[PDB]
Order: C-alpha cells, then sequence, then structure tokens
RNA sequence: UAUAGUUUCUUUACUUAUUCAAUGAAGCGGAGCUGGAAUUCAUUUUCCACGUUCUAGCAUUCAAGGUCCCAUUCGGGGCUGA
RNA sequence: GUCUAAUUAAAACAUAGCAUUGCGAUGGUCAGAAAGUGAUGUUGACGCAAUGUGAUUUCUGCCCAGUGCUCUGAAUGUCAAA
C-alpha cells in the first residue's frame, strides 16, 4: 500500500537501472534505441540540408 | 394552472446534467503563438471512452513552449487517429487527418470537424459521431470561408478559425436500435434526466395544455406560435410547415 | 577553452522552452493603473475644446526656471522666521513703543485660489502662474479669460507642485505676484514681455482650435497605410 | 473668490467643456466601484455650500446607484 | 531613465514593513492566574470499593478529575502532588458528566501505602 | 441647373463610450536586417517566407559560447546570443 | 416494466420503433425581483429542446374553404407615442 513504501529500504522499490522503478526494461531498451537513432538522423537531415545550401 | 414539465427544467434541479464521469470539456488547444505562426507537435496517448458522448476522446499531450511542462488537451477523435499518432495544430501545419489548421490555409471539399465558429472558443461545429464541415470556398480578402453545416445551412466564418481535418469518430451509432427501454434508460442515465417522457395528452389539464377531455386529443392546433409564453409552448413552435416531408427540403 | 563548447539553443516555435523576456508590455496592471493610463488616453481621443488645450502649451523649462528663480527670491515666511518675527515685534512694543511697524514691509509671493482671483479682478496682480495639473480644471479654466479681461499676465507653468516648493506647502494651484522690490522689477517686465508673448497675446486664436482627437499607434499607422495605399498614382 | 465661477460654470452643463468632462468623469466612475472613497470632491463649491470643511473627520464618498 | 524589466506578465502586492504591536495599554490590565492548577485538576479520589480493587492489585489511583483536565496534566499534578513518578493514565466520562482517572504508577511506588497517606483506604 | 446657409432621412467610415470572448493578460502594430521571386529602364519598385513533419525518446537551473568590466579566489556583473 | 400508500393493477402510463417541429451560439427551450445571474451546456444537428403515435407485418387515401402556424413586403389600406 502506498504509506507502507516509506517503511521499506530503496532495495525494495527500484531495480538497479535507468527509470528502475518507473519504467519496464523493454521499454527502457526502446526509448535508448529510439534516442540513438532519432539523434543520428537529426544529424542526417542537417548535412543534407548543409549540402543543399551550399550547392545553391 | 400548475408550472408544465418543460417550464420546470430551467430551475435544473434534476434536470442538470450528469457529469461525474465524464474527463473533461473537449475543446482545441488555446491558440497562443505557435498556432497562428507555425506549427506545434503533440502526440494522441489514448482514445477513451466519454460517458453521455457516443464519439471517443483523444488525450493529446504538448509541450509548454514558455515553461518546462506538459500541458495536456481532451481533443474528440476523428476518424483514422490512432494511439502514438504526431498531431500537428497550426498555421503551417500539414493537411493530414488529426491536425488542427485554420479554415484558410485548407482547400475547398476539405473535410474539418470542431470547427471555431469565432478564433479562439475551442471548439464548436461537428462535434458529435460521424459529423463534418465541408469547406466551400474563399473570400481572402474580407477574410473569411464558406462552409456547408451537419444541418445543410451555409455559413461565413473567419479564415482564422481552426478546424480537425477529418470525420468525427463513432459514427453509425444511430442506425443500431436499442430494442429496451432500459438501453434508452442507461443512455439517459450519463446524460440528464429526460427520459421516460409523459405525453401531454395523457395527462390532466392543470399539468398540460393539451392536457384533459374525454377523449385523448390535443383540441386547438398543436402548432404554437414564436411570441408564446412559456407554459403554451407545448407542441410544434413556429411551424414552417406540417406533417409527412414530401419530397427535397429546397434549401 | 577544449571544454567548453557552444551548445546554441533554437528558441523556434516547437523547440526550446523559451527563456525569460521582458514582459513589461503584457502586464495584467492594477485596475488604478489601467484607469490613470486609459483617462490619459481618453482625454486626448476626444475631441478637447478650446478652454480646455488652453492649457496642453505650456512655460518653456528655460524662462520657467527663469521665472521660478524669481519668485524664489519673493518666498513666505516659515513658523521660524514668524515666530522670531513677532519675538522681535513683541519686544519692540515694550521698548520702541513701535505702532506694530518695526518690522519691515514683506514683498511675498501671493498664493491661494480665492486670493488671487480677487487680486486679478482688482487689478493688483503684477504677474499669475497657474498649474495645468489641477484634477478638477474647472478651478482654473476660467483663469486665463479672467486675466485677459483684466489685463494682467498669467502663464501656465508645469507643476501645482512645483508651486507648492515654491511657496512652503504640498500644492498651490496657483501663484502671483502683485508687488516687487526694485532689485527685480526690470528681471519682471522682461519676463513679462516674453510671457505675454506665448500666452495672452496668442489667446484670441487658442481659443478657436480644438485639441484631441489624436489616435493611437495602430491606429494611426492603419490610417497612414490607407491613405498611402490611396494616394498613388 | 473662485467659487462664484464655479457655480456659474457648472449651471452650464451642455456648454462644450462640461459635456466633455462629464463625458470623461462618466467612464472613469464607471470603471471604479459602486461606493468608493473620493479624495476630495469633484464639486468643492457645492460641497462647502452643503455644509463640507477642508479639514479632518470631513470625508467624501461617490456613490452610483441604478437607474429606473 | 529607462524602465524595470519584468519578466512575468503577473503583478503581485509588493512586500510592505509590516509592523508589530507595542501599542500604548495593556488589554486585561492583570495577567490572569493559572485558570487550571494541580488543586483544580484533581478534585478528589474516588472510593468505591471496585476503585479500591484496583489500588491493592494494580497500583492504580482512581481520581475525580477536571473535565478540563487532559493526561499530561494529570500525570503532573500527579507527580507534584504526591511526590509519585506516573507510568499511565487512562481517563474516561462517567454518565454523571465528570472525569475519572486510572493512574498507573511505576512499580516503585506503592498506591496501597500511598493512599491512606492520602487519607482513605 | 449652380450655389453660399438652415434642415430631415438613407449609405458608409473612425474609435474612445458601450457590448462580446479569451488568456497565469507572452510575443500585437510599424520598421528594419537576411534568403526567394522579382522587372529593374537608374537605383530600386515591391511581393513572399524571415530555425521544428519517417520514429509513442529527450528538451528545465538568469543558457552554453563570444565580448567588456571588477580585483582574482571561492569568483561577480553588463552587452550579445534572442 | 409503472401507478391511484388506506375501495379502481386495468384495455390506463411508460416503452423500443415511427413521424413532425424549432434551433448554427449576438441561437432554440426554460429559469430568475434583479444581476458583471443561471439549467440544457464537461453540450454543438448521429446534438439539444418541444410534441404526437406506440413492437413486427401490411398500409397510412381526399380536403388548406374555417380555426391555427408559417412565409412574403413596392403599396390612394389601417396603424400609438414622440
Ligand atoms: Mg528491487
Ligand atoms: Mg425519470
Ligand atoms: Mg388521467
Ligand atoms: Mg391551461
Ligand atoms: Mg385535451
Ligand atoms: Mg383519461
Ligand atoms: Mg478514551
Ligand atoms: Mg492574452
Ligand atoms: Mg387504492
Ligand atoms: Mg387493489
Ligand atoms: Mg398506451
Ligand atoms: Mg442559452
Ligand atoms: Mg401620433
Ligand atoms: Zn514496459
Amino acid at each position: 500500500r502506498p504509506r507502507q513504501y516509506a517503511t521499506v529500504s530503496k532495495t525494495h522499490k527500484t531495480v538497479s537501472r535507468a527509470y528502475g522503478g518507473s519504467r519496464c526494461a523493454n521499454c527502457v531498451k526502446e526509448r535508448i534505441i529510439r534516442a540513438f537513432l532519432i539523434e543520428e538522423q537529426k544529424i542526417v537531415k542537417k548535412v543534407v540540408k548543409e549540402q543543399t545550401e551550399a550547392a545553391k | 394552472g400548475r408550472v408544465i414539465r418543460n417550464q420546470r427544467k430551467g430551475a435544473g434541479s434534476i434536470f442538470t446534467s450528469h457529469t461525474r464521469l465524464r474527463q473533461g470539456a473537449a475543446k482545441l488547444r488555446t491558440l497562443d503563438y505557435a498556432e497562428r505562426h507555425g506549427y506545434i507537435r503533440g502526440i494522441v496517448k489514448q482514445i477513451v471512452h466519454d460517458s453521455g458522448r457516443g464519439a471517443p476522446l483523444a488525450k493529446v499531450v504538448f509541450r509548454d513552449p514558455y515553461k518546462y511542462r506538459l500541458r495536456e488537451e481532451i481533443f474528440i477523435a476523428n476518424e483514422g487517429v490512432h494511439t502514438g499518432q504526431f498531431i500537428y495544430a497550426g498555421k503551417k501545419a500539414s493537411l493530414n487527418v488529426g491536425n488542427v489548421l485554420p479554415l484558410g490555409s485548407v482547400p475547398e471539399g476539405t473535410i474539418v470537424s470542431n470547427v471555431e465558429e469565432k478564433p479562439g472558443d475551442r471548439g464548436a461545429l461537428a462535434r458529435a459521431s460521424g459529423n463534418y464541415v465541408i469547406i466551400i470556398g474563399h473570400n481572402p480578402d474580407e477574410n473569411k470561408t464558406r462552409v456547408r453545416l451537419p444541418s445543410g445551412a451555409k455559413k461565413v466564418i473567419s479564415s482564422d478559425a481552426r478546424g480537425v481535418i477529418g470525420v468525427i469518430a463513432g459514427g453509425g451509432r444511430v442506425d443500431k436500435p436499442l430494442l429496451k427501454a432500459g438501453r434508452a434508460f442507461h443512455k439517459y442515465r450519463l446524460k440528464r434526466n429526460s427520459w421516460p417522457k409523459t405525453r401531454g395528452v395523457a395527462m390532466n389539464p392543470v399539468d398540460h395544455p393539451h392536457g384533459g377531455g374525454n377523449h385523448q386529443h390535443i383540441g386547438k392546433a398543436s402548432t404554437i406560435s414564436r411570441g408564446a409564453v412559456s407554459g403554451q409552448k407545448a407542441g410544434l413552435i413556429a411551424a414552417r410547415r406540417t406533417g409527412l416531408l414530401r419530397g427535397s427540403q429546397k434549401t | 577553452n577544449p571544454l567548453t563548447h557552444s551548445t546554441p539553443k533554437n528558441f523556434g516555435i516547437g523547440q526550446a522552452v523559451q527563456p525569460k523576456r521582458n514582459l513589461s508590455r503584457y502586464v495584467k496592471w492594477p485596475e488604478y493603473v489601467r484607469v490613470q493610463r486609459q483617462k490619459k488616453i481618453l482625454s486626448i481621443r476626444l475631441k478637447v475644446p478650446p478652454t480646455i488645450a488652453q492649457f496642453q502649451y505650456t512655460l518653456d523649462r528655460n524662462t520657467a526656471a527663469e521665472t521660478f528663480k524669481l519668485f524664489n527670491k519673493y518666498r513666505p515666511e516659515t513658523a521660524a522666521e514668524k515666530k522670531e518675527r513677532l519675538t522681535k515685534e513683541a519686544a519692540a512694543v515694550a521698548e520702541g513703543k513701535s505702532k506694530q511697524d518695526a518690522s519691515p514691509k514683506p514683498y511675498a509671493v501671493k498664493y491661494g485660489l480665492n486670493h488671487v482671483v480677487a487680486l486679478i479682478e482688482n487689478k493688483k496682480a503684477k504677474l499669475v502662474l497657474i498649474a495645468n495639473d489641477v484634477d478638477p480644471i474647472e478651478l482654473v479654466v476660467f483663469l486665463p479669460a479672467l486675466c485677459k479681461k483684466m489685463g494682467v499676465p498669467y502663464a501656465i507653468v508645469k507643476g501645482k507642485a512645483r508651486l507648492g516648493t515654491l511657496v512652503n506647502q504640498k500644492t498651490s494651484a496657483v501663484a502671483a505676484l502683485t508687488e516687487v522690490r526694485a532689485e527685480d522689477e526690470a528681471a519682471l517686465a522682461k519676463l513679462v514681455s516674453t510671457i505675454d508673448a506665448n500666452f495672452a497675446d496668442k489667446y484670441d486664436e487658442v481659443k478657436k482650435h480644438w485639441g484631441g482627437g489624436i489616435l493611437g499607434n495602430k491606429a494611426q499607422a492603419k490610417m497612414d497605410k490607407r491613405a498611402k495605399n490611396s494616394d498613388s498614382a | 473668490g473662485a467659487y462664484k465661477y464655479l457655480e456659474e460654470l457648472q449651471r452650464k452643463k451642455q456648454s462644450d467643456v462640461l459635456r466633455f468632462l462629464q463625458r470623461v468623469r462618466v467612464w472613469e466612475y464607471r470603471q471604479k466601484n459602486v461606493i468608493h472613497r473620493a479624495a476630495r470632491p469633484t464639486r468643492p463649491d457645492k460641497a462647502r455650500r452643503l455644509g463640507y470643511k477642508a479639514k479632518q473627520g470631513f470625508v467624501i464618498y461617490r456613490v452610483r446607484v441604478r437607474r429606473g | 531613465k529607462a524602465l524595470k524589466v519584468r519578466t512575468s506578465a503577473t503583478f503581485r502586492l509588493p512586500k510592505t514593513l509590516k509592523l508589530a504591536r507595542a501599542p500604548k495599554y495593556a488589554s486585561k490590565a492583570v495577567p490572569h492566574y493559572n485558570r487550571l492548577d494541580s488543586y483544580k485538576v484533581i478534585e478528589q479520589p474516588i472510593t468505591s470499593e471496585t476503585a479500591m480493587k484496583k489500588v491493592e492489585d494494580g497500583n492504580i489511583l482512581v481520581f475525580q478529575v477536571s473535565m478540563k483536565a487532559n493526561k499530561y496534566q494529570i500525570k503532573k499534578a500527579v507527580k507534584e502532588l504526591y511526590e509519585v513518578d506516573v507510568l499511565k493514565v487512562n481517563t474516561l466520562v462517567r454518565p454523571n458528566g465528570t472525569k475519572k482517572a486510572y493512574v498507573r504508577l511505576t512499580a516503585d511506588y506503592d498506591a496501597l501505602d500511598i493512599a491512606n497517606r492520602i487519607g482513605y483506604i
């Protein structure tokens, strides 16, 4: 019950991963992958435009 | 005589709406700066059912541009919208289902819904299941847009007014019979107390103008003037015609 | 230097939560602020009738500094110097038996509205100063016409608070010199010559011209655009 | 004295100056509350005609009442 | 001159200097004595046979107590008047509108030995 | 038929009265920089935009950087970035 | 399914279905002594409000002269105060 979470230790309420006691392991995996790939594609969208502007 | 049932609903005691299980008002996002200069992106998190309403609602999450915060908004879901869909709202947004473009920036024939009749009212025309507004034309000078509403009326409204592109979901709801007083009872258990309906001609004349008589009969004409008063308006108010509709409305 | 980098943030529409900008133009001000601003707006969008805007033309700051320099030589007596004056007079009443004329004749600026109107009507006033910031303006709207009828030079000057500082009050709303010393009558004449040119000699033409009729920025621009879109050929 | 001029001027309510000034004051008094303290009287001649004196313990309230 | 920069469109009432009172004269001119002292929280004992059985067996004194007194006050008043350490206090409001306190003392003291010192047994 | 004047009505315009609505009153109006179209008949007329659209991620510490001061020290302030 | 608690439980009421009527919000229906006041409305024509008939099947014929309702407004019609 909610108030009983104040009587127990931190180890009983989290796991040792990022977003540990809030998000699932596979959801964390998904958002890691999404972040990495979307930032790489942001770089790519940037250099495409940097190519087009130097061209024209 | 006695105060009649239609007079008695205005006091709003047992006739008020039952709004316990309603998720909130289905409003468009406030028209702040981004929706009139560019676009803002939000995301559909869930499509939920709203009590008292056939159309489903979409919980769309946008970001606050001025504070670190995650303001949520309640849209009426358009048919074809799904969870994890990116909604784009504003002037320079793309003509796709679920986007909140202005009406000036859409072509003619476009099907929209939840249309502001005045910019900033955050949701009006075409809000119910299966309903949509059609754009007909533009007056770019005298910046205005003519639209066909679901009633058949034509309306001139500002081009800066907004609308959600697509059709309101839940269409086809009134095609199914209820078959049961109980199904109607549960329909109106969550809307308001307007059911069951006793016929005025089944009443005493103290309770209703049509009441009384040794046969059930209205006696005088059920067509009531618009300049009648409360207590007289029980029948067909300001009826231009009457009877079975034989042909085109000619509108 | 190798540890620091350039992040720069894109404060475009759908990016990068906006920074703290000066929203001094968008404040929800208190109602007294809005009253005192929209009042001065409304008093110039309306066609002001010439008896008002008889004001709105005030003494230039240079000749105003000069006339206040003059008037500050003729200032009333404070409580302290009045008290020692009357101690001297009580001493003299006993020892010299003067007829209350042991003290000399005073030369002081005449103030008070009912006093000064009477001075003007009796033509004892040499110069009159009139404040523009009077909140019931009907207290002073008649004073230019009266000074003109009786031949008195008047000057509408900025600051009833300045007149009050001049005369040991907070506000005075009017001031007047009726008698001046010979050391300064020449400057008084030099001053009246400059003032009558600006106020009394222009009375008959500023009595014709209605004030106000002034527009805001967003409306004057909409009028100018319409004009220069109409005046092309 | 000035109070005589004030008295004869307040009687010219349809003159341009006074109808302009009415036009402005009716707005400023409509923006304030139905009952509000006035620092000083708008019509001091009238006030002292009616008994007002500019000493401590005399107070001016301005009040608007609905018409009809 | 220039004007102040304001990063919010909201105007708040400024914080002004709040004075404290040091006024001119007192409100009631004499501080009232203690409305509830040890001789008013403990009115008298209770000598029912039921209560005297609690004295011999449980080391429990049974007192009549002011309806305004709480357990802190009862404990403090017992420690003051009878020079005894207290373990627990239990209170009830009787059907006659008075308050009854069961005071359990520590094992060092004997309610039986201090009751006949109070003058009842 | 045209007048200098008085006078009613119709149509239209203004905004400050009044009215409506919204907002934690956040980006209005005008002008200017920059790009594109642009035809220029001298030299520039204007008109369009003037950071975000494969992805159910993230976006917060007067912003990092740049530059000038103080009094170096722990650091602090201003302008720009905007 | 519902009702005349304490003489009437029914063929009465309701019902699903059917049809009509008004209303695109400066709105329709209703309330309130008033109001910077309200219910419908956390609503928006697949909605709200007002009526009638009363599952299904098969049909719902003629009459707009009368009373009503509604629509039109150039008028030797009438038509109040100002
Ligand atoms: Mg664990
Ligand atoms: Mg019911
Ligand atoms: Mg009956
Ligand atoms: Mg009747
Ligand atoms: Mg009948
Ligand atoms: Mg009957
Ligand atoms: Mg208890
Ligand atoms: Mg705003
Ligand atoms: Mg019975
Ligand atoms: Mg029976
Ligand atoms: Mg029946
Ligand atoms: Mg309404
Ligand atoms: Mg008449
Ligand atoms: Zn998960």
